[PDB]
């Protein structure tokens, strides 16, 4: 527990502008797994892992 | 003298007609990418800059 | 999205429909006159989405999305990944076919297909 | 087992051929055409790399020279790339031009016995 701490006392706090949050943040929203604050935004994963490969230019044209 | 074609063949008539255009180097060699659309950077992205051997021919 | 004037009664009038005789006849509220119409159009709108109002720096969304990037090409003069693709048409074709820009800097290069 | 041997699209016109397209088309083949030229880069470079045919920069004039070919069919161009040229030839073809290295491979034992 001490070790987590010791990677989010000394964390870089200095914000992107507004795509990423922060580096503290970003480990506070990972650390918080049953918070479910809302349904409001669910993003999901698609992989392109198919028989597109085969063929010239698959994955652009299958993306 | 050469061997004749089917589509000079029908046209018996008009031999005097048909004529072979070549298009050559001055020194009669092949025409090289220099002359016909020299590269020339304009703005971000560059395109070929057509001269007036492209249009003349 | 249309108002007109009512002569010598000064209101707004109200676009109703004759029952029998099948003509536009516009009323104005106090005077209770009638007029024909001269334009048989009672809404003119350029709609647009308008779903983010004053929200552009200040929200997430996005009007116009980025291009995507790929690195599994290589340009032909820079010889380097990292390239965007898109669909586009040049000077008219059945279709839509895929494009090339090269994203390195001091390249300049984009390649059909 | 070889690779993909399908081609690109076909660009296939909106409107119909009135004849101008093809001249823009004929004189668009004495530039950007390089078909000898993708055959000459890749025979001098296998005799000049050990693994032949089959090193990262064999397999892309390989790849390259179907599509080369294939200009008189479908209207895309080879894009001959740099950094592939060698700036040097082997004492067969003897052009002047590049420096002439003594050639060790299976053609030059078969150029020096004659
Ligand atoms: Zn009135």
């Amino acid at each position: 527990a001490c070790a987590l701490s010791e990677a989010a006392y000394s964390a870089l706090d200095q914000p992107i502008s507004l795509l990423e949050t922060s580096p503290l943040l970003n480990l506070k929203n990972v650390l918080e797994c049953g918070s479910k604050k809302g349904q409001r935004e669910q993003t999901m994963s698609l992989y392109l892992s198919e028989y597109l490969s085969k063929k010239k230019h698959g994955f652009e044209y299958g993306s | 003298l050469e061997t004749a074609n089917y589509v000079v063949k029908n046209f018996a008539e008009h031999v005097s007609d048909f004529m072979r255009v070549t298009f050559v180097e001055e020194d009669w060699s092949k025409l090289p990418a220099n002359a016909l659309s020299v590269n020339s950077k304009e703005g971000y992205f560059v395109k070929p800059s057509r001269t007036n051997i492209y249009n003349r021919v | 999205s249309t108002m007109k004037f009512c002569r010598e009664c000064n209101n707004i009038l109200y676009p109703k429909e004759d029952k029998e005789q099948k003509i536009l006849l516009y009323a104005c509220r106090n005077c209770d006159h009638q007029e024909v119409a001269d334009n048989s159009c009672v809404y003119r709108n350029e709609v647009h989405h308008s779903v983010s109002e004053r929200t552009q720096i200040l929200t997430d969304v996005a009007s116009d999305p980025t291009l995507p990037r790929t690195k599994a090409v290589r340009c032909s003069k820079c010889q380097h990944r990292e390239a965007v693709f898109f669909q586009a048409t040049a000077r008219g074709e059945e279709g839509m076919t895929l494009f090339f820009v090269c994203c390195n800097p001091n390249c300049g290069h984009r390649w059909r297909e | 087992p070889p690779m993909d041997y399908a081609g690109s699209r076909p660009r296939l016109m909106d409107h119909d051929v009135t004849l101008e397209e093809i001249h823009k088309f004929f004189v668009d083949y004495m530039i950007s055409d390089t078909l000898g030229v993708i055959s000459t880069a890749h025979l001098v470079h296998a005799d000049r790399d050990p693994e032949k045919a089959r090193s990262q920069k064999c397999l892309e004039l390989a790849n390259l020279h179907s599509r080369a070919v294939d200009f008189a069919k479908t209207g895309a161009p080879a894009e001959m790339p740099y950094a592939l040229k060698p700036r040097e030839f082997p004492d067969f073809l003897e052009r002047f031009e590049k420096p002439t290295y003594i050639s060790e491979s299976v053609f030059g034992k078969l150029y020096r016995a004659v």
